[PDB]
RNA sequence: AGGGCGAAGCCAGAGGAAACUCUGGUGGAGGUCCGUAGCGGUCCUGACGUGCAAAUCGGUCGUCCGACCUGGGUAUAGGGG
RNA sequence: UGGCCAUGGAAGUCGGAAUCCGCUAAGGAGUGUGUAACAACUCACCUGCCGAAUCAACUAGCCCUGAAAAUGGAUGGCGCU
RNA sequence: CCUCUGGCAUGUUGGAACAAUGUAGGUAAGGGAAGUCGGCAAGCCGGAUCCGUAACUUCGGGAUAAGGAUUGGCUCUAAGG
RNA sequence: GAAUGGAUGAACGAGAUUCCCACUGUCCCUACCUACUAUCCAGCGAAACCACAGCCAAGGGAACGGGCUUGGCGGAAUCAG
RNA sequence: CGUUCAUAGCGACGUCGCUUUUUGAUCCUUCGAUGUCGGCUCUUCCUAUCAUUGUGAAGCAGAAUUCACCAAGCGUUGGAUUGUUCACCCACUAAUAGGGAACGUGAGCUGGGUUUAGACCGUCGUGAGACAGGUUAGUUUUACCCUACUGAUGAUGUGUUGUUGCCAUGGUAAUCCUGCUCAGUACGAGAGGAACCGCAGGUUCAGACAUUUGGUGUAUGUGCUUGGCUGAGGAGCCAAUGGGGCGAAGCUACCAUCUGUGGGAUUAUGACUGAACGCCUCUAAGUCAGAAUCCCGCCCAGGCGGAACGAUACGGCAGCGCCGC
RNA sequence: UCUGGGUCGGGGUUUCGUACGUAGCAGAGCAGCUCCCUCGCUGCGAUCUAUUGAAAGUCAGCCCUCGACACAAGGGUUUGU
């Protein structure tokens, strides 16, 4: 059961949950939930969005 | 040997999925779905991997104004795989095909869903990406 | 004239008076046929629908496309704390039917159980089986008791134990423990009866009834939905937009000339809270409850050989609208009848099970334990505490 | 109400040998267009249908400087108006 | 005895006019099968065994086939041999 | 659409529930008229500025044809007496 | 079929059709939500309709019975639909 | 006729019937009005069986098939044109069988068509006007009564009450298909080309359910934003839910997930032993196999039908249970 | 009196996406004053960073509390073998 990572937020996605997107360019994204997926489809740069992992890495939070 | 399992089928009769092979067709007006007994009032519906009759609505005039078989290759309606991952595809899409499953084109633009690949080998051979 | 275009009719007549069930606790309408040969056992149990969740498993049906492929799978947790046998009750065959013959109750009976016998316990003096239990300590009574048991040995054919739940051990509000007759199926009636006479006043856990990868029939009352219209209750076509006197209706009740409306015509009425016996629900996991040797053993529930963590089947923030499953539980495949908290009768199958699918051995790979009270993303609190780091509440 | 289109006339500039023509303005025509009040009354075959109402209600509509709308006064009366 | 007509082949045999004699114990110028046509097969007269009735064609009584409708159903009902 | 001046007590009643049917509003995955006599109903479109504008023509129109782009907040500049 | 007007025709049309693009719960196929109802209560309180009445099958019958014949059968008083 | 052969399949000249899903006859009923076509929606029946189960037939080698029997359990679809019924075409399918129920069904809808009044055209009429000739515009009322059905309280009984139970009677459900394998095998000159048992799935139907995906969302949850209004900030409110992101719970979708079972009697049929009829015969006495049938099972409801068991009014007035007389 | 259920609080869970305030050498530029210093100082200034995965809501039908607070044999009508 290869746990995958959400292509927007960064959280892990356990076998059951979330949804898999297959764009016609021929690359795929995993979304934890719809909240991620909506921001992805509306083109939100996840590094700008606080609660994502990509933001917190960028802003050096924790550590 | 191993059979298909049902998948949420979001192409009723009336769809114009885009032809994703090199024929010269652009669209594929699904006029009917193959292997549907069906019930009163109910539209025949083809998910991915489904055979389908398909008029071409725009493209080359060789193909226009007649019926061809076709296969659905991607679909925007999110189906569920047996491993509990839902999956959807950004576009509905198919390929013009002959009765015995061979393509009449030659190369498939875009990815094919593996539900379609495993079930259609000659499509699978011409598919670059799968799933 | 004939109806133009044929179509199969909506809903089954094999289910109707579509009325609100008299019972709440689902009756076992038939116990299995006691072959006299195999040893004695209980045929039924009484659990409670705590909640759903995932599983993950390797599947082994060769031929399938999914052979040796990890699928996920929904499951119900039926929290099943052990029942207490407080009675036996002999039956005898007649040409009229199957008359109850003699009921011997145990000596001591819990207030869990005694609750049941009064409509208002607060107001009662709790005087039930008071002159009864006098029998169990004298020469006269004990002798009459023995003669009753002897008579049952002479005459009776079917023997059912009476047990009841341990309402004490649950997260439910109610204290009034459900009794139920459960049938002892096994050897000769004299052997059969002395087994139940030994079990009297005693615990009986779930593993004594059921085993793993076993098809069982869930019996319960459906999640009730009140008055519902014909479109909900029968799934009749909606009529179109333009319909003047409404459109969630049936247009033609009936023909003119059987000049009555038939029982087969769809009408609005009670939708839900029906009695229903869904069969073939495979037990994936009989789960051991919390226990103490030095500290808690919470692990023994939702840990698998391949996971090895310290979970229980309880998700974060508990099973919603229920509690903590702190007791032993079964884990069936798929949904089952009824609501959260609903008392649920399990029953061993009526049917000689020998299908590839019904003998399949289930090795679970992973129990999802993420919260159900919103979109959960963490399996355990320790994982969450790791992922987040420190919070302002520290 | 408020907007749109911008007819004749007028100005300048440029061309034209003349005839006159182009370009930019100004000007504000019309049973002209949108659109309020007004007047009306298309569709929903909506609401209502022992009604609010012996013809009403709601949205949606037509028209809105003209064969426009409208008070009061005055004329025409029954095979007559 | 490839009888005669019929050749397209009918020597018994798609059909039709014929249609008798011999040997005879007895076999039709042939009931059919089948053949391109034969062949081959098959269908009287008589025995051997068995042991008293046997068999044909009509006819009329009851019974049965002929005999299929839509709400569930009516010798009045229950029933009846 | 919101406000002051002035004016009212929700249009012949109150309370408790939140079932089915409705009346009046909304929203819907994938498909997009396959519905239906018929796109009925609803939905799309909508303001402004800047481009761009066909057939046809009674040369006036068609024309907001179609088809495109932009639009907020903030801090400045330049241009008009 | 030619001012019982014929042929035409830009502009215009709450006029009659047909197709395409867009758009949509029209539909596949239904679902959830809101408000006012309906619901239960206090107060108030009508009407139409009414031979008697009100469970069926079959029969006959003015040739489709609630009532008749023969069968099935029949259990107070009520509530929402 | 069918090469040959009346009867595998057919069937002239003749003949005997049934049927009321055709149309006529007829005018018995209704003119102090029984709402007049079609479609939608829904239920039920019939069989004169298209498919599906079990079988006999062939001019049945296989495949494909027509003919017949038991048989109506389960099905019999999506569209283009037409107001249509009917018709035709495309597509799928296992099959796209046929009917009935006041030519089922308008206080169920719809109103496109017939069939008022407004108008146009053609033909007819001097004309008013006419036209199973065309066109367009044209109000579809009422249930609160009784029954029937749906669900909902209750009812008589059992001394009262509660319990756990039984079961009379009603209802009733599963369906058909593909793929793989058998197998390029039987069969066939070849071309072609099966089947039983397995295995994997799917259609339609049914019964649930919400872990997950999706839908809803006024938790009016939390941002964001328009116009206005509390002097401003902050905090808010109003705009019949101001608008919009995201959205818990809860409902909910072949738009997510799960489950759908076993016997008996036999029918058609093919057989046994076996007379009638010294043989022969499935039948006459006797016996066997036998099915989408039928009856039950499971499954739902549970009778003016029963059951075993519990407790049975301390009291301030009590009232009762047994026993014997 | 398995001392209980209830309100408030606290955790957990979860939804949204980082509150107010304060600080900043962040901030397109602009201004006032001057020490005309243009990193002068002081003010205006959308927004940005930090404090801060913060703030806020989270049963009303989510889960655990055994922390705080009261309140918990009370009332009315019944029925007999
Ligand atoms: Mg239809
Ligand atoms: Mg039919
Ligand atoms: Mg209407
Ligand atoms: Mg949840
Ligand atoms: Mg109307
Ligand atoms: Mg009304
Ligand atoms: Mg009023
Ligand atoms: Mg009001
Ligand atoms: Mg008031
Ligand atoms: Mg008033
Ligand atoms: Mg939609
Ligand atoms: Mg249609
Ligand atoms: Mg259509
Ligand atoms: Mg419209
Ligand atoms: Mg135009
Ligand atoms: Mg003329
Ligand atoms: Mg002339
Ligand atoms: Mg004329
Ligand atoms: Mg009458
Ligand atoms: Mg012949
Ligand atoms: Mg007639
Ligand atoms: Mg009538
Ligand atoms: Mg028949
Ligand atoms: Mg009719
Ligand atoms: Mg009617
Ligand atoms: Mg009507
Ligand atoms: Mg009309
Ligand atoms: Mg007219
Ligand atoms: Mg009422
Ligand atoms: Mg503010
Ligand atoms: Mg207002
Ligand atoms: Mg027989
Ligand atoms: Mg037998
Ligand atoms: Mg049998
Ligand atoms: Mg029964």
């Amino acid at each position: 059961m290869k746990v995958e990572l959400c292509s927007f937020s960064g959280y892990k996605i356990y076998p059951g949950h979330g949804r898999r997107y297959a764009r016609t360019d021929g690359k795929v994204f995993q979304f934890l939930n719809a909240k991620c997926e909506s921001a992805f489809l509306s083109k939100r740069n996840p590094r700008q969005i606080n609660w994502t992992v990509l933001y917190r890495r960028k802003h050096k939070k924790g550590q | 040997s191993g059979a298909k399992f049902r998948i949420s089928l979001g192409l009723p009769v009336g769809a114009v999925i885009n032809c994703a092979d090199n024929t010269g067709a652009k669209n594929l007006y699904i006029i009917s779905v193959k292997g549907i007994k069906g019930r009163l009032n109910r539209l025949p519906a083809a998910g991915v991997g489904d055979m389908v009759m398909a008029t071409v609505k725009k493209g080359k005039p060789e193909l226009r104004k007649k019926v061809h078989p076709a296969v659905v290759i991607r679909q925007r309606k999110s189906y569920r795989r047996k491993d509990g991952v839902f999956l959807y595809f950004e576009d509905n899409a198919g390929v013009i095909v002959n009765n015995k499953g061979e393509m009449k084109g030659s190369a498939i633009t875009g990815p094919v869903a593996k539900e379609c690949a495993d079930l259609w080998p000659r499509i699978a051979s011409n598919a670059g990406s799968i799933a | 004239s004939h109806r133009k275009f044929s179509a199969p009719r909506h809903g089954s007549l094999g289910f109707l008076p579509r009325k609100r069930s008299s019972r709440h606790r689902g009756k076992v309408k038939s116990f299995p046929k006691d072959d006299p040969s195999k040893p004695v056992h209980l045929t039924a149990f009484l659990g409670y629908k705590a909640g759903m969740t995932h599983i993950v498993r390797e599947v082994d049906r060769p031929g399938s496309k999914v052979n040796k492929k990890e699928v996920v799978e929904a499951v119900t947790i039926v929290e099943t704390p052990p029942m207490v046998v407080v009675g036996i009750v002999g039956y005898v065959e007649t040409p009229r039917g199957l008359r109850t013959f003699k009921t011997v109750f145990a000596e001591h009976i819990s207030d869990e159980c005694k609750r049941r016998f009064y409509k208002n316990w607060h107001k009662s003096k709790k005087k039930a089986f008071t002159k009864y239990c006098k029998k169990w300590q004298d020469d006269a009574g004990k002798r009459q008791l023995d003669k009753d048991f002897s008579s049952m040995k002479k005459y009776c054919q079917v023997i059912r134990v009476l047990a009841h739940t341990q309402m004490r051990l649950l997260p439910l509000r109610q204290k009034k423990a459900h009794l139920m007759e459960i049938q002892v199926n096994g050897g000769t009636v004299a052997e059969k009866l002395d087994w139940a006479r030994e079990r009297l006043e005693q615990q009986v856990p779930v593993s004594q009834v059921f085993g793993q990868d076993e098809m069982i029939d869930v019996i319960g009352v459906t999640k009730g939905k009140g008055y519902k219209g014909v479109t909900s209750r029968w799934h009749t076509k909606k009529l179109p937009r333009k319909t003047h006197r409404g459109l969630r209706k049936v247009a033609c009740i009936g023909a003119w000339h059987p000049a009555r409306v038939a029982f087969s015509v769809a009408r609005a009425g009670q939708k839900g809270y029906h009695h229903r016996t869904e069969i073939n629900k495979k037990i994936y996991k009989i789960g051991q409850g919390y226990l103490i040797k030095d500290g808690k053993l919470i692990k023994n529930n939702a840990s698998t050989d391949y996971d090895l963590s310290d979970k229980s089947i309880n998700p974060l923030g508990g099973f919603v609208h229920y509690g903590e499953v702190t007791n032993d539980f079964v884990m069936l495949k798929g949904c089952v009848v009824g609501t959260k908290k609903r008392v649920l009768t399990l029953r061993k199958s009526l049917l000689v099970q020998t299908k590839r699918r019904a003998l399949e051995k289930i090795d679970l790979k992973f129990i999802d334990t993420t919260s159900k009270f919103g979109h959960g993303r963490f399996q355990t609190v320790e994982e969450k505490k790791a992922f987040m780091g420190p919070l302002k509440k520290d």
